[PDB]
RNA sequence: AGGACCGAACCGACUAAUGUUGAAAAAUUAGCGGAUGACUUGUGGCUGGGGGUGAAAGGCCAAUCAAACCGGGAGAUAGCU
RNA sequence: AGUCGAGUCGGCCUGCGCGGAAGA
RNA sequence: ACACAGGUGGUCAGGUAGAGAAUACCAAGGCGCUUGAGAGAACUCGGGUGAAGGAACUAGGCAAAAUGGUGCCGUAACUUC
RNA sequence: AAUUCCUUGUCGGGUAAGUUCCGACCUGCACGAAUGGCGUAAUGAUGGCCAGGCUGUCUCCACCCGAGACUCAGUGAAAU
RNA sequence: CGAUGUCGGCUCAUCACAUCCUGGGGCUGAAGUAGGUCCCAAGGGUAUGGCUGUUCGCCAUUUAAAGUGGUACGCGAGCUGGGUUUAGAACGUCGUGAGACAGUUCGGUCCCUAUCUGCCGUGGGCGCUGGAGAACUGAGGGGGGCUGCUCCUAGUACGAGAGGACCGGAGUGGACGCAUCACUGGUGUUCGGGUUGUCAUGCCAAUGGCACUGCCCGGUAGCUAAAUGCGGAAGAGAUAAGUGCUGAAAGCAUCUAAGCACGAAACUUGCCCCGAGAUGAGUUCUCCCUGACCCUUUAAGGGUCCUGAAGGAACGUUGAAGACGACGACGUUGAUAGGCCGGGUGUGUAAGCGCAGCGAUGCGUUGAGCUAACCGGUACUAAUGAACCGUGAGGCUUAACCU
């Protein structure tokens, strides 16, 4: 998963 | 007053005539032999040391033996102290018997609890388990979070974690005396007390009135 | 916890332990002295000594019980004909364990277990 | 254990009759309402016996006003006044828990 | 998961302060054959407590 | 040992056939009701023209349990099913006029003296 | 009879657990779908990079794909680090 | 202020304090 | 990339049970998987059993439990029959 | 409504209690007729909802069997 | 921005007090019951469900109460992945179109073996001034602290009635915690039995292997909860808000300035546990060692020979002790373990033989046989004579005592 995702 | 040192024989019941079954721990209390009297002058507090039972003559060391020789008692399996209240007086060599408890309604019983070894937080602290299923990955009985974040950035002392459980001094307070049998050196107390069969128990009159 | 429990697991399941001790019991009766690991030797006493005790009283039922536990008629016949009478007036303690150092391959503590009269 | 054996044996009843799982048994039990002490009978099939000295017990199953009831009696309890075998049952097991799934004609035990 | 700083040779030595082996306190001597052995174990020549056992 | 969601049979002629416990009353996080405990119930099944109807919410007293009840000598009495007697929600008094099947001496109190009086046994 | 039915081989890959410096750069275990067909498979052949091929997902084209790989223009250019 | 026997009352300007003042 | 739990087309096809090339146990034949020995803590993994309750769990019955064969009886709405 | 923002619309059903579901209303923010409309038996490892059965999913965990974990001997990594 | 994983849930919390409950008070438009409002108080306690990704909220039903906040919207190197937040697809809508939408919809990989700090446990070293074995003192630290209902007081006080107390007492519960296994039970692949398929032991009979322990039924010890004992306190001290007594300043008044009293789950104790590394290293009791020499830098000096205590460790047999260490028992002058003997318990009437039956089977011998971890016993086996470590009377100064 994306850190500080959009 | 003082108490006495006894051995946990095991549990049984006493059926009363009126139908009730009373669960009892049977405590063998052989004579407690006074081995030393601590005085306020020489020791700074008032107490008796007692021994009970018997030790193998070959397994009692020279230091131990000389201490018993001064008392003029046979070696017992250990030494225990009981603080004397104001007015209580005992002499060295005096045997104190279970008859001490003849008019005692309730006792506190101290012993060493059974040893569970290294216990998890579920058993040791009654932590709730996490989901058996619903996706849990390798975290069924594990403790969960152990703190907050950057503040305070450490785990607090006394945090409940896995560790050695049992095998420690425990006191159960205010157990009814069901029977004192001087002839058989028995004290029957109502309900369970700490420790395995065969283990030493200190029995004192109940501190709560 | 294992409070008051008996029996060694020996990193095997129950069916393997049973089979292993049946074999090992036969080996001891046949040869009268074997070398094995020390924990296996200690467990083997709990298997072999009852067989010898059983073999003190020769009956068809006892031959068959022995046969059920050994599955070897050479061994059953050697109990009953040989060992049972040899230990007729001996109240247990048919075996002796002698410690004998460590095994080269894995440093396992080893022992000889022998029948006492051997 | 010797100590406990002596404490236990001195409380044990001497009069307990031989009975056996599958026997029909009538147990007479003391009941109290205030200061009035009746004897109440409980008749049924013995489905289980625990032989354990002073701690011996036995379980009796009865169908009672259209409802299955089991009582576990503590054999040496003074509450149990009397035990009497009305009928000797022929079963093979020690415990007849299979009777819990059986009613009526399915639940019958041959006499011994 | 992993160190932020290489531990020192000092810290390495301190961790290994419990790694030293222990020599056997003393060997026993058989009453008959005269030979040294671990206490409670048979000798290399197959004696134990004076009597010949094994025989190999 | 009755808890929320437990289904009980009905030991009376209130007309309810099958009720479900929705609360063990008389304590915060109280887990279980045994014999003699009041529970809150919902009627899941009722007979066509009885005193109560499906979906009614009211009280009941538990009178038989499969877990059963211990007596002071260590004896136990267990029943083959869990059953209760419906009570009026405000005045905890039985709705029915007959009790079916045995009850226990645990109901021997003022509140449930009517149940004891009507029960065919104990 | 059948893109018919249940179900092994065979072909797949729906769910969960494990694994995640793996036994494995996509698997294992337990279940799961198809199983005479628009099926599946061996051997060989043909289509070539703005090109192929695609029951279409920008899928696939040698563990690489919104333009393969290798060599070359080549020390591209880089007001950026 | 509650015969009594000496101060008393209330505003102003100023110095220093008091309350108002609860947080992980 | 490995003495790698993966991948790889064809042929052969014993016995008892079984519809069977399924499955169980065996034959012929082949193997025990190139670290072992102890111990019997937490916790993890893979399993077994569970009082009373029975979806109250949860985003969601996920997982588990359950059902399961043959013969015969019997089988609703709806329907493109 | 795979479309409805306001919105958990309103009414009915189901539940003790239902922002989901089913039926209905029409105030369609912003359906609609082959970039098809409405319906439809059968079919689906398709989405949503309800029951029976079933259960360690849970109340609330307990015990047990195995493989690791732990100790000994041999070999002997890694990210940083 | 050469990455500080981002909502909610779960697990685990910890603090604040602006207090939800329980405790103490003042005012009341406080008769009582019940409220309102403000002050003190953080000891402990403070629901489960339906709906929704939800936080929240609404609803059902409880409760003494269902507090409000901080802790990276506490907590993904602890779990989840519903939502949000990639790539597929569709709807509405916008756009000629590619596409677009804190609009919706179905689907959509959550890694890390812990070095350091921390924390939970558990050892080793040295120290504590001769060595050793014990028993303690208690500086200090931690745990615990919740509360309902019923009855009595009393249908009393209060009230027109309706209703309905304080204060004090007794009982019995909920939740939580500690212990325990006598009971009730679970488990019990180490006990007994039933039974399917098949293979084997030559065959019959009897057995064993494999099939999830093949499938099952029971069940011993142990562990254990749903089982059953016990706990929260009373009391004391000093107080909060508050209420006073005496009392001037200020002829009065005034709880305050001097002085004196009362006053709460908070505080200090009382209860339980740890505890002398309490380096401020404490105390008490007992035990042990009472030899000579040599040299140099002549000093709390270093060697040599003789000596080797009390005790310890080691090894072994082990344990209701245990990851390993540790801790406990025991080592022949011995019940430490195993075996063995007797018993118990469990299973449920073995095998063989006989009888009955055509036979499956049934019956007798027979409550038989077998029976783990249990109980009581018993030297049969294994716990060895030794060896090892640890020494040889223990610094200086001063004081009081050798009177
Ligand atoms: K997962
Ligand atoms: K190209
Ligand atoms: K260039
Ligand atoms: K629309
Ligand atoms: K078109
Ligand atoms: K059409
Ligand atoms: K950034
Ligand atoms: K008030
Ligand atoms: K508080
Ligand atoms: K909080
Ligand atoms: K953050
Ligand atoms: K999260
Ligand atoms: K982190
Ligand atoms: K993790
Ligand atoms: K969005
Ligand atoms: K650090
Ligand atoms: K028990
Ligand atoms: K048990
Ligand atoms: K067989
Ligand atoms: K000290
Ligand atoms: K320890
Ligand atoms: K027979
Ligand atoms: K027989
Ligand atoms: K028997
Ligand atoms: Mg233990
Ligand atoms: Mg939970
Ligand atoms: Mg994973
Ligand atoms: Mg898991
Ligand atoms: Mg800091
Ligand atoms: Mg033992
Ligand atoms: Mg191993
Ligand atoms: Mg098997
Ligand atoms: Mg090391
Ligand atoms: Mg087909
Ligand atoms: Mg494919
Ligand atoms: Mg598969
Ligand atoms: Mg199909
Ligand atoms: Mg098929
Ligand atoms: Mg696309
Ligand atoms: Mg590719
Ligand atoms: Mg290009
Ligand atoms: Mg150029
Ligand atoms: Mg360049
Ligand atoms: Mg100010
Ligand atoms: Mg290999
Ligand atoms: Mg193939
Ligand atoms: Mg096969
Ligand atoms: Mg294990
Ligand atoms: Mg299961
Ligand atoms: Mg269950
Ligand atoms: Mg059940
Ligand atoms: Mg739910
Ligand atoms: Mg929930
Ligand atoms: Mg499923
Ligand atoms: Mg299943
Ligand atoms: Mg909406
Ligand atoms: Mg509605
Ligand atoms: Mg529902
Ligand atoms: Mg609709
Ligand atoms: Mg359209
Ligand atoms: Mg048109
Ligand atoms: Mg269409
Ligand atoms: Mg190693
Ligand atoms: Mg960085
Ligand atoms: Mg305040
Ligand atoms: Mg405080
Ligand atoms: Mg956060
Ligand atoms: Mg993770
Ligand atoms: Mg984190
Ligand atoms: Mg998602
Ligand atoms: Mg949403
Ligand atoms: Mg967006
Ligand atoms: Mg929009
Ligand atoms: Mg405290
Ligand atoms: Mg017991
Ligand atoms: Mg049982
Ligand atoms: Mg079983
Ligand atoms: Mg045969
Ligand atoms: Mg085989
Ligand atoms: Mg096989
Ligand atoms: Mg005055
Ligand atoms: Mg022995
Ligand atoms: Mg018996
Ligand atoms: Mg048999």
């Amino acid at each position: 998963k994306c850190i500080r995702a959009p | 007053m003082i108490g006495l040192v006894g051995k946990k024989v095991g549990m049984t019941r006493i059926f009363t005539e009126d139908g009730v079954s009373i669960p009892v721990t049977v405590i063998e209390v052989e004579a407690n032999r006074v081995t030393q009297v601590k005085d306020l002058a020489n020791d700074g507090y008032r107490a008796i040391q007692v021994t009970t039972g018997a030790k193998k003559a070959n397994r009692v060391t020279k230091p131990e033996a000389g201490h018993f020789a001064k008392a003029g008692v046979e070696a017992g399996r250990g030494l225990w102290e009981f603080r004397l209240a104001e007015g209580e007086e005992f002499t060295v060599g005096q045997s104190i018997s279970v008859e001490l408890f003849a008019d005692v309604k309730k006792v506190d019983v101290t012993g060493t609890s059974k040893g569970k070894g290294f216990a998890g937080t579920v058993k040791r602290w009654n932590f709730r388990t996490q989901d058996a299923t619903h996706g849990n990955s390798l975290s069924h009985r594990v403790p969960g979070s152990i703190g907050q974040n950057q503040t305070p950035g450490k785990v607090f002392k006394g945090k409940k974690m896995a560790g050695q459980m049992g095998n420690e001094r425990v006191t159960v307070q205010s157990l009814d005396v069901v029977r004192v049998d001087a002839e058989r050196n028995l004290l029957l107390v109502k309900g369970a007390v700490p420790g395995a069969t065969g283990s030493d128990l200190i029995v004192k009159p109940a501190v709560k009135a | 916890m294992r409070h008051r429990k008996s029996g060694r697991q020996l990193n095997r399941n129950s069916s393997h332990r049973q089979a292993m001790f049946r074999n090992m019991a036969g080996s001891l009766v046949r040869h009268e002295i074997i070398k094995t690991t020390l924990p296996k030797a200690k467990e083997l006493r709990r298997v072999v000594e009852p067989l010898i005790t059983l073999a003190k009283t020769d009956s068809v039922a006892n031959r068959r019980l022995a046969f059920a536990r050994t599955r070897d008629n050479e061994i059953v016949a050697k109990l009953f004909n040989e060992l049972g009478p040899r230990f007729a007036s001996r109240a247990g303690g048919y075996t002796r364990i002698l410690k004998c150092g460590f095994r080269a391959g894995d440093n396992a503590p080893m022992a000889y277990i022998e029948l006492v009269d051997r | 254990s010797n100590i406990i054996k002596q404490l236990e044996q001195e409380q044990m009843k001497q009069d307990v009759p031989s009975f056996r799982p599958g026997d029909t048994v009538e147990v007479k039990v003391w009941v109290v309402e205030g200061s009035k002490k009746r004897l109440q009978a409980f008749e049924g099939v013995v489905i289980a016996i625990r032989n354990r000295g002073l701690h011996s017990a036995f379980t009796v199953r009865k169908i009672s006003n259209g409802e299955g009831v089991e009582r576990v009696f503590q054999t040496h309890s003074p509450v149990v006044d009397s035990i009497s075998v009305k009928r000797r049952g022929a079963v093979r097991k020690a415990k007849l828990y299979y009777l819990r799934e059986r009613t009526g004609k399915a639940a019958r035990i041959k006499e011994r | 998961a992993v160190q932020q700083n290489k531990p020192t040779r000092s810290k390495r030595g301190m961790r290994r302060s419990h790694d030293a082996l222990t020599a056997v306190t003393s060997l026993s001597v058989d009453k008959t054959s005269g030979e040294k052995h671990l206490r409670h174990h048979i000798t290399a020549d197959g004696y134990y407590r004076g009597r010949k056992v094994i025989a190999k | 040992m009755i808890q929320e969601q437990t289904m009980l049979n009905v030991a009376d002629n209130s007309g309810a056939r099958r009720v479900m416990c929705i609360k063990v009353l008389g304590g915060s996080h109280r887990r279980y009701a045994g014999v003699g405990d009041i529970i809150k119930i919902t009627i899941k099944e009722a007979i066509p023209r009885g005193k109560v109807k499906k979906g009614d919410v009211l009280k009941a007293v538990v009178v038989r349990t499969k877990k059963g009840v211990r007596r002071p000598d260590g004896s136990v009495i267990r029943f083959d099913g869990n059953a209760c007697v419906l009570l009026n929600n405000n005045s905890e008094q039985p709705i029915g006029t007959r009790i079916f099947g045995p009850v226990t001496r645990e109901l021997r109190s003022e509140k449930f003296m009517k149940i004891i009086s009507l029960a065919p046994e104990v």
